[PDB]
């Protein structure tokens, strides 16, 4: 079906990730942004 | 139990923690200073803000290796503590099983050989940020024994992802391993407020 | 009673939250079946001397 | 569904042409629509009271 | 109560205020002294002026880490006090019952 | 002419007002914005 | 009426034949029908929104 | 030349026949003439502002 | 897929005969094939400018 056979204790782990980038939080709340001043009082 | 009061079990300490990680020890410095930009510099820093600690690591070596006026000022700093008579005192106004115990570990203290290696070993925190000493543990009948002292370079460990403020080994694993309690002695000299990455002196110093 | 039981309506009802974010991701598993090698740019060329 | 006639054969009001007798089972108890004509409709029971529902 | 005269709850005190904000301890400094010219240290000083304190101290902790002297000037300054010895007293002509609190 | 005699002293007087929000200050004057990216440093 | 058409410079998710196109400006923000659909038709606001009434 | 034209296919307040609109791009930015007029013409951008001078 | 369009009826420098005015062409961040014609032709917006999923 989706099987996988890997090795755990080896020097490198397989599929390896890459965090390249921590999980920034990027945010639109006010005078900051043309979307809540010359728009609706949108944010995302 | 510790100070921080995490459950504190004897069976784990026969044997180190880093023991069931052969792979570490057969590592190299990288020597990330040969070939330095201010770009590579500033991506190096910037990356170890992250949790990427080995490369800051080993160009805090290379850096203290590479400068002779630094190596100097950083030695004759830390040479003016390992110069300093030292006691153990009692709590205020402590009582006699309370002075009985300062006595004893004042004692064992003495007579405990390497106390000088560790106390520099620790202080290589105040230039890297952060220093890990492993503890050998041993029995000698009834009582247990700091056997030996074992500086583990910083290049060995990471920040949690889940905290920037808590080391872990690297295992291969995202998020590394916890720090077997009673099994390190972790020196993290504060010269600035912020998080265990940004708290070295070398950061400072780099540019 | 009340003639307007429509009107009223919004009078008696109540909100208890119980349902809101009364789920989780799945655990993580990355960890076990890979490693994070962290780079500082937009591509990583590998190498070794076999 | 009608979860509520009051009817028991009560002396529910209907003002019909200036006069406000009982002409048949007319209690409900709902927020269908007319609640303002309920106001009038379902003001006066005057006799005994007791609800079953038509599941209407 | 508090020396504001708030009212004080014990119930909030087992668990910090942030806890709640688990977002919070995720995120990382943008780092904005690199690449910084006069007009982005007005424009991050004036909004600063205005409730968007982030830039400004990011910006403040890039300045201390990137500059030797201030560094050393502030670290000085700081260890001035904390060589300091202290000691806790009692208000003036305090009782017996105050002095056993102080 | 649009007058209204009013008691204004039972419990509610007429033509009650609602104050939801206050007079926030809202500002454009950092490069921040698209204003001065489209046009010629239009402030707001 | 409309309180917001969400339509100026913005193009948002039209699923019609089994391809979800983006065209049209069909953005609307009102609980007056088809709020569940409504999800659907303003899943891709790609674009930069400009609301402005039509006082329907 | 033209000091600014601000259409972003969009002009501020074309009044005419007693009805205020919103649609032929007609802003500019000077004093060559019709100045009290173009305050009620001009002084209402609802949508972005683009300057593309013509040259004029 | 190419990454890269323009499709906020923006302006870019297109170079027709001696002279170059406002027009929409390649506008794509990639390129194979006239990259020094690209270069004068791929000046970047004047305008505001939002990009899509050709795919083509």
């Amino acid at each position: 079906f989706a099987p996988a056979a890997d090795p755990g204790a080896a020097w490198y782990l397989l599929d390896t990730s890459r965090s390249l980038k921590p999980l920034i939080y990027q945010e639109r709340m006010k005078p900051s942004f043309t979307s809540m001043t010359k728009e609706d009082d949108e944010q995302v | 139990v510790d100070v921080y009061g995490n459950p504190i079990r004897t069976q784990q300490l026969r044997e180190p923690q880093t023991s069931r990680l052969a792979g570490l020890a057969k590592e190299f410095a990288q020597h990330p200073a040969k070939g330095l930009t201010p770009a590579k510099l500033a991506r190096i820093l910037v990356e170890a803000e992250q949790g990427n600690l080995q490369a800051q690591a080993e160009l805090f070596m290379d850096m203290e290796e590479r400068d002779a006026h630094l190596f100097a000022e950083m030695s004759k700093r830390k040479r003016a503590i390992l110069g300093l008579d030292w006691a153990v005192e009692p709590p205020r106004n402590a009582s006699a099983a309370e002075k009985a115990d300062a006595d004893y570990l004042h004692e064992l203290l003495l007579d405990l050989e390497g106390l000088e290696d560790l106390l520099l070993d620790a202080l290589d925190g105040i230039g890297h940020g952060y220093s890990c000493i492993e503890l050998e543990w041993a029995l000698q009948g009834r009582e247990w024994m700091p056997l030996a002292f074992h500086h583990r370079p910083q290049s060995w460990f990471q920040l949690n992802p889940e905290d920037q403020n808590e080391l872990r080994l690297r295992d291969n694993s995202p998020a590394g391993e916890a720090l077997q309690p009673f099994g390190w002695i972790i020196h993290r000299p504060r010269a600035r407020s912020g998080y265990v990455a940004r708290s070295g002196l070398f950061r400072v110093l780099a540019w | 009673a009340i003639i307007t039981p429509a009107l009223i309506s919004a009078l008696k009802t109540s909100f208890q939250k119980h349902f809101q974010d009364a789920l989780a991701t799945a655990p993580s598993t990355y960890l076990q079946v890979a490693t994070v090698i962290p780079s500082t740019t937009a591509s990583n060329t590998y190498g070794w001397l076999g | 569904e009608v979860e509520g006639v009051f009817v028991r054969a009560t002396v529910e009001r209907r003002c019909r042409a200036g006069f406000c007798f009982d002409k048949e089972g007319q209690g409900f108890a709902d927020g269908v629509l007319s609640d303002e004509q309920l106001e009038a409709l379902e003001s006066d029971p005057l006799l005994k009271v007791e609800r079953c529902t038509f599941s209407g």
